[PDB]
């Protein structure tokens, strides 16, 4: 029913909490010290076993995890109704940021090259059983070259969807592989949607589409008409501002109608390399 | 396109609109909740709505959405709600208009059980005209019409609101709420090029849910229309864009009226009945000359 802070190999005298980062959907994140993290505050009820234990299960998941491409999970105190996850904090602005800053040239090689970052750290956590669940150019940082996937997991106890109206975000419906855009209801509910290693990749076609495009997809249409379009399995493409072949079809195929065709990380990472 | 008794009410308003010079947070008082609630502004002795959209934004961008809010003190009709002021405090971009008595027919609809013909052909007028004006005085379309934002008045009058004049400020706003009643076009919902045509299709099926009681879609089966008288938003969506539209039950409505709805429900936009024929159609010439004291009708439902 708890978990505490020395439960962890993180060996952990003290934390400050500082500034608060910026606003989110889920939870507060603030500057911290231990060198400097990043906490994230959430909330629960005061005794829902359900989603307490549901919680925990994740996070012994995380403690397992080390990999240069995802962020440093470092630990995380229960307390009900106040529960904190601790990671490492990240140099550097979001790739969201990036993509969208017109004084940084964003070349073909170099998108490459980042993409190949975030299936490594991809491949990782799906070879550790960890699914995302909310790949996005928010959740990736960059620093002059390096690039820390964040925010895994999260979205099964996130609660960011919450009478007989669901609210949708920009940017997170043309992130939803079709079979759970096929599902959205206003009862809809974050641990229940169909998520797989396949939405996974799924995901990553939205970011690499962003790259090349600096926009996402599906910019111009209402939420419906997305849900509509991307449930149908209509797509856009590249070649409105002259991106070669094979930077197009790989899209084709992690944005491939039926799950099963779209590729693991693994072969993933084997197409990019081949591209020029 | 002109009336007097209508001339008297508009200057009026003009007059009215006088009052305000300008608008911050500490003139007004929050009287009740309707998100949009009715306040009361003390430097005039106005009572209007206002509606706080929460915006996050740097200053750059709020200013573009007020100079394009602006427009609104421009576009005046008998058929669309009076407009007095946009101003940016606290995260939040408020507009105040014109406080309407009576509310959304999604509200009166709910009061009453259904809402019947003649008072049906009345608001078809009042709807029919707003879009009208809108496009050919202003070049716009209203892009969302729907019963919560159409609203009615002990007075007698019915306007149209929450339209699209800011193609910034729609621009701005983070995230939206769809739950399982739409009213969008099927040509919006595929993503191709439209015009007022969507709001005409839009018009069509509130008018219908109005008159049955009952959102149309997916279309009830003989036990519930036979009484009045668990689905996901995909396949209600790919309802609309798929399945053969809405129509009203033949018994209980003339057949000028469901021709109306017909015209209206047609899914191929081109073939959709346009403004202007809607005004000549047999069902709102019918109706356009005919006596229903909509006042009456309106206080004696939801007790006024
Ligand atoms: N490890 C981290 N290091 C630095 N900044 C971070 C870290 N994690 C989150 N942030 C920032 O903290 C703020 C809140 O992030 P978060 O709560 O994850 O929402 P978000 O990813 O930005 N968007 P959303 O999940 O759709 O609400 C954002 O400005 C993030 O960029
Ligand atoms: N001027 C008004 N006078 C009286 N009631 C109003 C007025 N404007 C809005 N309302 C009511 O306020 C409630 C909420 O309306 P609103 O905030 O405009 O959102 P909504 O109509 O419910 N959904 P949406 O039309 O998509 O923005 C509804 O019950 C409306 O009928
Ligand atoms: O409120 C608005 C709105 C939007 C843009 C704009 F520029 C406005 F000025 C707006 N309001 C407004 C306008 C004129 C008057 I006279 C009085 C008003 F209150 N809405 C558009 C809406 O339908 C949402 C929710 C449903 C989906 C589509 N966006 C509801
Ligand atoms: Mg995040
Ligand atoms: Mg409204």
């Amino acid at each position: 029913t708890s978990i505490f802070l020395q439960e962890w190999d993180i060996p952990f005298e003290q934390l400050e909490i500082g500034e608060l980062i910026g606003k989110g959907r889920f939870g507060q994140v603030y500057h911290g010290r231990w060198g400097e993290v990043a906490i994230r505050l959430i909330d629960i009820e005061r005794d829902n076993e359900d989603q307490l234990k549901a919680f925990k299960r994740e996070v012994m998941a995380y403690r397992q995890t080390r990999h240069e491409n995802v962020v440093l999970f470092m630990g995380a105190c229960m307390s009900p109704p106040h529960l904190a996850i601790i990671t490492s904090l990240c140099k550097g602005r979001t790739l969201y940021s990036v993509v969208r800053d017109a004084k940084i040239v964003l070349d073909v090689n170099k998108t490459r090259q980042i993409a190949q970052e975030i299936v490594k750290g991809m491949g990782y956590l799906h070879a550790k059983g960890i699914l995302h669940k909310d790949l996005k150019s928010k959740n990736v940082f960059y620093d002059n070259g390096k690039v820390v996937i964040t925010d895994f997991g999260l979205f099964s106890i996130s609660g960011v969807l919450q009478e007989d109206k669901l609210r949708i975000q920009n940017g997170w419906l043309c992130h939803l592989a079709p079979e759970i855009i096929r599902q959205l209801s206003p009862d809809t509910e974050e641990d229940k949607l169909p998520f797989s290693k396949h939405s996974d990749v799924f995901a990553l076609g939205t970011i690499w589409y962003e790259l090349h495009a600096r926009e996402w997809p599906f910019k111009t249409q209402p939420a419906e008409a997305i849900i509509w379009q991307m449930g149908t399995g209509m797509k856009p493409n590249l070649s409105q501002i002259g991106m070669g072949k094979e930077i197009s079809d790989i899209l084709l195929f992690c944005w491939a109608f039926e799950q099963e065709e779209r590729p693991t990380f693994t072969k993933l990472m084997d197409m990019l390399e081949k591209l020029p | 396109e002109l009336d007097e008794q209508q001339r008297k009410r508009l200057e009026a308003f003009l007059t009215q609109k006088q009052k305000v010079g300008e608008l911050k947070d500490d003139d007004f008082e929050k009287i009740s909740e309707l998100v949009v609630f009715k306040v009361s502004h003390k430097p005039s002795g106005l009572v209007m709505a206002r509606k706080l959209i929460h915006l996050e934004i740097k200053p750059a961008i709020r200013n573009q959405i007020i100079r394009e809010l602006q427009v609104l003190h421009e576009c005046n009709s008998p058929y669309i709600v009076g407009f007095y002021g946009a101003f940016y405090s606290d995260g939040e971009i408020s507009i105040c208009m014109e406080h309407m008595d009576g509310g959304s027919l999604d509200q009166v609809l709910k009061k009453a059980g259904r809402i019947p013909e003649q008072i049906l052909g009345k608001v078809s007028i009042a709807v029919i005209k707003g879009l009208t004006y809108l496009r050919e005085k202003h070049k716009i379309m209203h892009r969302d019409v729907k019963p919560s934002n159409i609203l009615v008045n002990s007075r007698g009058e019915i306007k149209l609101c929450d339209f699209g004049v800011s193609g910034q400020l729609i621009d701005s706003m983070a995230n939206s709420f769809v739950g399982t009643r739409s009213y969008m076009s099927p040509e919006r919902l595929q993503g191709t090029h439209y015009s007022v045509q969507s709001d005409i299709w839009s018009m069509g099926l509130s008018l219908v849910e109005m008159a049955v009681g009952r959102y149309p879609i997916p279309p009830p089966d003989a036990k519930e229309l036979e009484l009045m008288f668990p689905m996901a938003i995909f396949e209600l969506l790919d309802y609309i864009v798929n399945e053969p539209p809405p129509k009203l039950p033949s018994a209980v409505f003339s057949l000028e009226f469901q021709d109306f709805v017909n015209k209206c429900l047609i899914k191929n936009p081109a073939e959709r009945a346009d403004l202007k024929q809607l005004m000549v159609h047999a069902f709102i010439k019918r109706s356009d000359a005919e006596e229903v004291d909509f006042a009456g009708w309106l206080c004696s439902t939801i007790g006024l």
